[PDB]
RNA sequence: GAGGGAGCGCCAUUGCACUCCGGUGCGAAGAACUC
């Protein structure tokens, strides 16, 4: 509800948030929905986060559709704050995207084709 | 040089990154008074100079008298006053004195 | 106190972070000689507080005698020395354990 | 606002370390900074 288009099943959501907490210390990932807005129309995002109790949901509410115009993989998680915890901050973060392919791509890769069979 | 609230110092190690270098610049001359900006030059292989903007000329003296061949980085500061406001011209030009 | 490689500077301006910090002290002290290590922290017990490891215990000797009282970002350090080998000296000499 | 991307305050602390480690308000729903 509501700005979910799809549902994802909570132990795909934690391979999910522990891989982020995993990409900082070989690639780069953008944290806050003014950087991830920007990585994609940039054109450079490859996978992107969006967290589903953030409360205008109009912060996140573009970010889905702005991921399938120029088809970049997105994911939802379910509290803010654990995705917070995951890249890294200290306060909440309402949406994330990795960015460099410093060296997990296969693993990523797997991920996204779970994404795509919902 | 006639007195003037900006000193101009050169000797600088040119080797130094700049913005450790304009931090440095600030950590021994804060004594003296309110800094507007420091400028230093860009770089690396041309020499190096910066500028210092104390807001009061009595500062700037002041940094002058004292600071005078004191050795930042092992290199002894050559200060003097800053020109007929070599400064701002300075700061234009892009790059960075 | 007995001289000793490492001097101990306290009242530093707690506000200033770690490396904009140690790279201060650097460029303050290099003059006196090879420095092999600056060690700030900023835990409660450690704020304000630096070790600075020469090594020479004269270039320390050097150091202490011409930077005493210095104001540093606008306060005035006390340096006095060591009061034990910091660990790399005790290396040096081995003595560490 | 556009950029930017993680700090900014307050209270306490004068403290001799080399495994790291006070409290606390605000801050990715955007700190500092630049324009």
């Amino acid at each position: 509800a509501s700005y979910v288009k799809f549902e994802v099943p909570e132990d795909m959501q934690n391979e999910a948030l522990s891989l982020l907490e995993k990409v900082r210390e070989s690639g780069k990932v953008k944290k806050g929905t003014n950087e991830t807005t920007k990585a994609v129309e940039r054109g450079l995002a490859k996978l992107v986060y969006i967290a589903e109790d953030v409360d205008p949901p109009e912060i996140v509410a573009h970010l889905p559709l702005l991921c399938e115009e120029k088809n970049v993989p997105y994911i939802y998680v379910k509290s803010k704050n654990d995705l917070g915890r995951a890249v890294g901050i200290e306060v909440p973060c309402a949406s994330a995207a990795i960015i460099n392919e410093g060296e997990l791509r296969k693993e990523l890769g797997s991920l996204v084709e779970k994404i795509k069979g919902l | 040089t006639r007195p003037n609230h900006t000193i101009y110092i050169n000797n600088l190690n040119e080797k130094i990154k700049k913005d450790e270098l304009k931090k440095s610049l600030h950590a021994i001359f804060s004594r003296f008074g309110q800094i507007l900006d420091i400028l230093v030059s860009r770089s690396l292989k041309m020499r190096g100079q910066a500028f210092v903007i104390f807001k009061e000329v009595s500062s700037a003296t002041n940094a002058l008298r004292s600071m005078q061949g004191f050795p930042f980085y092992d290199k002894p500061m050559r200060i003097q006053y800053a020109k007929t406001d070599s400064d701002i011209i300075a700061k234009m030009k892009g790059t960075f004195v």
